[PDB]
């Protein structure tokens, strides 16, 4: 193939994970600075106490957007599929 | 049985290896197997079963259930001379790592992680070094426990 | 009535084909390599004591106690045969039986009962069903025995890890790996005991 | 007006199902947003059953649609106006050929079996 | 820097009371019999037989570790 | 039935043996 | 009216038998909707039973229905009106030939076989 | 006023046993409310049983359904009304042929085989 | 009312069996209610045997006189044969307080 | 006014399935805007169906439109009008040979068959 | 006019020829084997149950879930044919409608859709499709649904995993792998629950 | 199977998790808090001492939830077996 | 490549030795299945990043992402219909 199509199709499926990573990670990054705030506001640094509400909120995102990354997958991989006559030509 | 004891310096290379932050056992292989060549352990095992033909005849003789249980429980011998030979390494190995952690305790900025990959293989292929240098006697020793084991299963 | 001897012959080349699925389908193989893979696995050698010495110690392991059966077989069966006493057809069913009846005693109720209702099979006693569906419940029972003396076991191992790290964070250190201080404690705690002559006494007495 | 359906955002969690219904959901608005311009008709409900087309004859469902109307307080539908109701149903969906429509209205007399 | 001293201290006295506690349950769970590897219940009692008494040696070689520290 | 297809086969290879012996 | 529930969102409470439940429910609802603009009918209620058509080659349940209708204060519906009834069911609902229909009155007299 | 369980969130954790006993539950409800408006009953009560299927084990079990009906002060049901009961009854729940139904009521006189 | 069992929500700590026995008894319950209704019958007590060949055990107090005839003990025993999946109209026991049998087993 | 839709950007939460209904819509607008140009022409509305289509696949669906128009207080269509209506509408859209177009009107008149 | 004794022969020869073909695509083997394969390496074991071991099992229990139809085979097309009722052209008929049979019984409409477009035969009924086609949309569904079998087995051990990760993370003891204190638990689950003889009966009632 | 389904059993297990993960880490949590505001009332900057007290009581809610724990796993693995012959319809 | 190694004189493609013509064909076949496996192997490599990210986003750096990942990499080759989906555009690859 062309190398810029391959830079095309490298390039979306970084972007694909960017997006599915942030949306997981970006709850959890918020939580852990909140806590992070408040220990600072009572003058404690504790550092395993940040860990159960960011692996509960991280449940929670998962449990969440189950449907939306089912969805964007499913069709990134029939994208690809039918992407594939494209390049083959 | 000579499996056993040439596996037990692939157990004794690897173990200083996985303790050394780490193929090792290849080395240890090799140079057993040099040993088993210099000591002329081909011959005295050529010696060996020739002489069972005498001791145990072909017509009447095998190998009975207490061969089997002596052969079964070479995985304890595996073990036992195997950290026979590295117990000195091993507590030098993890002295120096201990040391290193509490030293640099002070700072828990700089932490190890891959420095102390580094620090913990440096050291370990020294010690190893030091292995080799006193790894002739062990194997004497180790092949007197294995040709009287061989001896008792032709029944010399 | 009693086979011939070109077909006797053909019949002793058949089974030693088959030998290397009689010993890990019908022997105490497949327990003791399953049980000493969990060994391996819960110290921190990966591949440190190799795949070939752990079969030859189990093969002489198996040997060891399948010694009883084997000389009941070479008693009941061989001998007669040997000395013309019985035919083949029958001498075959006397070899047969002993290791029918060994593996009676390494099984299950329930897996048997799974195996003969999947058969579709009608039976009332357990000392003669076929051996076409008693080895599959040999080997389930088999596999579910290993995993409960590994789990036993794995949990010494496990004990002696925590342990360390346990203490190692404790000290205040959280930058060391548990797994290289725990190794020689785990290994000298393996030798000192005399781990695998323990191990012996549990796995070849676990038949009966 | 149908079509705030289509124009509008799914949020996130809507199952793949609620999709499919969704969009039968709209397909049937503008549709009775198509019937409601007929000068004989005041209101129009439309419900459709989407098809599966497989090969095989004896798994094959097909397309289906049911639509009911209530028409202006007098006049009835002629032969040509209901021929009309069912081609243009027929033709907006995919599959559904124009023996499986059913056409009723008020009064319940029927207009189109299936 | 004190509270791996004291660690250290400990081990020479509490850590021979730990190896003997390592030694039982190794030898415990080493050594059993037809009856123990058949029956499940049997074996997670054993679970929790040696989990327990680990636990109290444990403890106070970490109790000594902690009173160190916050002297 | 199925199992006993083996069976009747060797027999009769027996026989066949038998019978020219 | 019906379509409250398909354009509600679902939250991750649900779980999968439910949500096709629930389903169900908006037809059976818009499908009342449908009879009670009828003049004969006061009053309509669907039950649906819709097996699962399972994938793989065996043979499925042939989908049913009951419709109960509570008529006008008097009158007596007709064979046409019924069979209008009928067939607006039927193809309404994938599958469900109009033969697995059942339709009532309040009366009591039975209007369709099943 | 049954299909109210369906709409609830059924909250989280039911096992599955538990949510097919609910699913039951609301058909079983939904039937009593449409059989209430027949004339000539007072009160229905629906029980349901419908077994596994499970087309991987032979031994299927087949549906069946029992309705009580506690009619009026006087006035009983003719062949026709309970015709009618025990055909919508069949129709509405999937599977259970129409000759597995019982029907009763307080003066304990038996209406339909099992 | 005994669908109470259903429509209440079991805690976490109830499992599997505890939860089978449950439905058993609401279904227990909500048969002896349904034939309380019958004129002749002033308290019924319900129970089944389903295995995990089933069957049923009903006990009825009538009222202070009267005895079930053959046709009301029918349309019980077939009411209850049917509304339980399984348990064919062979297998139910149906007795009386005054001890005499009305299904045998 | 109908390329709006294409020359916004969908943000999160689309899918492919309303991905491709909204280019449908919006070549649908665009159809009918390009349709009301005519003078006898006054209000329209237009239905396409489109299947899955995709290469590698067993297509057994084909194309489908329906254009729906009210004209203005008087006139009536000739055939030469339908014809050219029929004739851009078929060579806008891919597929949808010329012969699967319903045509209706605002009084009723079918002017094309499908 | 049947086949000749001759080619007869010949048939049935090349028939055997073609049996570790006929097991691996036209039977149950494969799906047993991938589900297997999935739960050995859903537990921290690596190949602990062996290679041999797993064919074993899956060969006995592939020969019970089609003992029925091996059994129609034998009172439709066998015992016909050698009593001298049907015509060897016959005989092959009635031995390969039953495996036609059950094979569409484990198959998906989708694969015989594409398979059938794939090879270009205009045939519509489900039922009289060439085993040209039949086998290769067998494999392809018995394949998916060992997925679906596998990811659900699956389940429960990744639950296992994350929660000891997530404990031990808890602690701050983040240099400790949760995969050596993870399988202990998951050999504990496994056994608790009677695995071996809950996934072999569930495996054999699947072929339905 | 279908998308959704694939969903419900992911919310399933991630819910499970959840809950199997909280009964232990949030006696700990508290504990920390508790440590953490002894030590802000001492202002001791040590950062050690708090490992004790979350280790013995990670052990005591061990054993005070090991059998329910088991007990739910155990379900949740025959829940899938049930299910399995629904998924295979 | 190959016309110009075999040392003949070709005017057009659709004439070429057999010679000639396999170790072209054969050349062309293998690089257009590499091509085809790229394309199949993104989207389980993108859900291998996605799993190893979020684990280490949560602290624990010593969790393979492998085995947690294989789930997901089943499922998704699952509700695709990979199976079906793969082989109809292998054979549809030849038109």
């Amino acid at each position: 193939m062309t190398p810029e199509m391959f830079v095309e199709l490298f390039r979306e499926a970084l972007w694909m994970v960017l997006i599915m990573v942030c949306a997981i990670i970006i709850p959890s990054l918020l939580i852990g600075l909140i806590v992070a705030i408040f220990q600072a506001a009572t003058s404690i640094n504790e550092q395993t106490l940040s860990f159960l509400p960011r692996l509960i909120v991280t449940l929670l995102a998962l449990m969440l957007f189950g449907h939306w990354m089912t969805q964007m997958l499913m069709e990134y991989f029939y994208g690809l599929i039918e992407r594939l006559p494209q390049v083959l030509y | 049985v000579t499996q056993f004891m040439i596996q037990t310096f692939v157990l004794l290379g690897q173990i200083l290896g996985m303790q050394s932050s780490l193929l090792l056992g290849q080395l240890f292989m090799f140079l057993t197997t040099m040993f088993f060549l210099a000591t002329d352990g081909h011959l005295k095992m050529l010696q060996l079963v020739v002489f069972s033909f005498k001791t145990l005849p072909i017509g009447s003789g095998s190998l009975n259930a207490v061969d089997f249980r002596e052969m079964a429980g070479w995985l304890g011998i595996m073990f036992q001379t195997a950290l026979s030979m590295s117990l000195s390494g091993i507590i030098a190995l993890l002295t120096i790592n201990l040391s290193f952690g509490v030293m640099t305790r002070a700072a828990p900025q700089l932490n190890i992680f891959s420095l102390g990959f580094a620090f913990a293989l440096m050291v370990g292929l020294l010690l190893c070094w030091y292995i080799l240098a006193g790894l002739y006697s062990h194997y004497e020793m180790f092949w007197t426990v294995g040709e009287a084991q061989i001896c008792r299963l032709i029944r010399l | 009535e009693d086979y011939s001897v070109t077909l006797q012959i053909l019949a002793l080349m058949t089974m030693l084909g088959f030998l290397p699925a009689m010993v890990i389908l019908m022997t105490s193989f497949t327990r003791i390599v399953v049980v000493m893979s969990i060994l391996r696995q819960a110290m921190g050698l990966q591949q440190t004591p190799s795949n070939q010495v752990i079969i030859g110690i189990a093969l002489f392991l198996t040997f060891f106690v399948m010694s009883p059966v084997l000389n009941e077989i070479n008693d009941k069966a061989v001998q007669p045969y040997l000395n013309e006493q019985v035919t083949a057809r029958e001498a075959f069913d006397a070899a047969q039986a002993p290791m029918k009846a060994f593996m009676l005693k390494q099984t299950r109720i329930k897996d048997l009962e799974t195996f003969v209702t999947m058969s579709g099979e009608q039976v009332d006693n357990p000392e003669d069903v076929s051996m076409a569906v008693l080895i599959p419940a040999f080997i389930t029972s088999e596999l579910k025995t290993a995993f409960q003396i590994g789990f036993m076991l794995f949990l010494p191992f496990l004990i002696i890890d925590l342990v360390v790290a346990s203490v190692l964070m404790a000290m205040g250190m959280m930058m060391l790996s548990p797994m290289i201080v725990s190794l020689p404690f785990k290994l000298m705690l393996f030798v000192l005991v005399d781990g695998w002559n323990l191990i012996l006494s549990t796995l070849a007495g676990s038949f009966a | 007006a149908g079509d705030d359906i289509l124009l509008q955002d799914m949020g996130f969690g809507v199952s793949q199902r609620l999709e499919q219904e969704r969009l039968k959901l709209s397909r049937e608005r503008q549709l009775a947003q198509a019937i409601e311009e007929m000068k004989q008709v005041r209101k129009a409900r439309v419900l459709l059953a989407l098809p599966k087309h497989s090969v095989f004859v004896r798994h094959n469902q097909e397309a289906s649609a049911s639509v009911f109307l209530t028409l202006s307080t007098g006049t009835n539908l002629k032969q040509q106006e209901v021929d009309s109701i069912v081609d243009m149903v027929a033709s907006a969906v995919p599959g559904m050929k124009t023996s499986r429509i059913t056409v009723t209205d008020q009064h319940g007399r029927l207009l189109s079996s299936g | 820097a004190s509270v791996l001293i004291v660690g250290a201290i400990s081990l020479m006295w509490f850590g021979e009371a730990l190896a003997r506690s390592l030694f039982s349950i190794m030898s415990r769970l080493f050594d059993l019999q037809r009856e123990e590897i058949f029956d499940t219940a049997k074996l997670f009692d054993i679970a929790l037989g040696a989990m327990t008494d680990l636990l109290f040696p444990l403890f106070l070689v970490l109790a000594t570790l902690f009173t160190a520290a916050m002297i | 039935d199925f199992n006993d297809l083996l069976t009747k086969a060797i027999n009769n290879v027996n026989t066949l043996q038998k019978a020219s012996g």
